[PDB]
């Protein structure tokens, strides 16, 4: 991606520590998500992808 | 994921423009929908649409009892 939106989410990631910290980050491409991005701070995992087609067998599911 | 709540039923209401029963079945859904429909006929019978009950009974023929008595 370009600055714009990397550089609010390597700030908007120290928005949450909040302990006199300096941050770090790895990056790795998948496409197999077809449309989001994960993230783990640490053991968190907030997970918006394209794993919400699975997410729809609740419509085959009466 | 509303931009994927929209985009399940768009492609929902496409399946709404039907004409004849699948839009893919090619040889598979009309073999398989005949294998079944015969299967609900097999083992269970040979039944027509409307045919009322043709039958008749008989009942147990009455004999008689040969008694000289006194």
């Amino acid at each position: 991606l370009d600055e714009a939106t990397l550089t609010e989410l390597k700030t908007v990631l120290k928005s949450f520590l909040s302990k006199g910290q300096i941050l770090k980050l790895e990056v790795k491409v998948d496409p197999s998500i077809m449309g989001g991005m994960i993230v783990r701070i640490g053991e968190k995992y907030v997970d918006m992808s394209a794993k919400t087609k699975i997410q729809k067998l609740s419509r085959a599911m009466r | 994921v509303q931009k994927l709540f929209v985009d399940k039923i768009r492609e929902y209401r496409t399946k709404r423009q039907t004409s004849g029963g699948p839009v893919d079945a090619g040889p598979e859904y009309q073999q398989d929908l005949d294998r079944e429909l015969f299967k609900l006929k097999q083992m269970y019978g040979k039944a027509d649409m409307n045919t009322f009950p043709n039958f008749t009974f008989e009942d147990p023929k009455f004999e008689a009892v040969e008694k000289p008595q006194s």
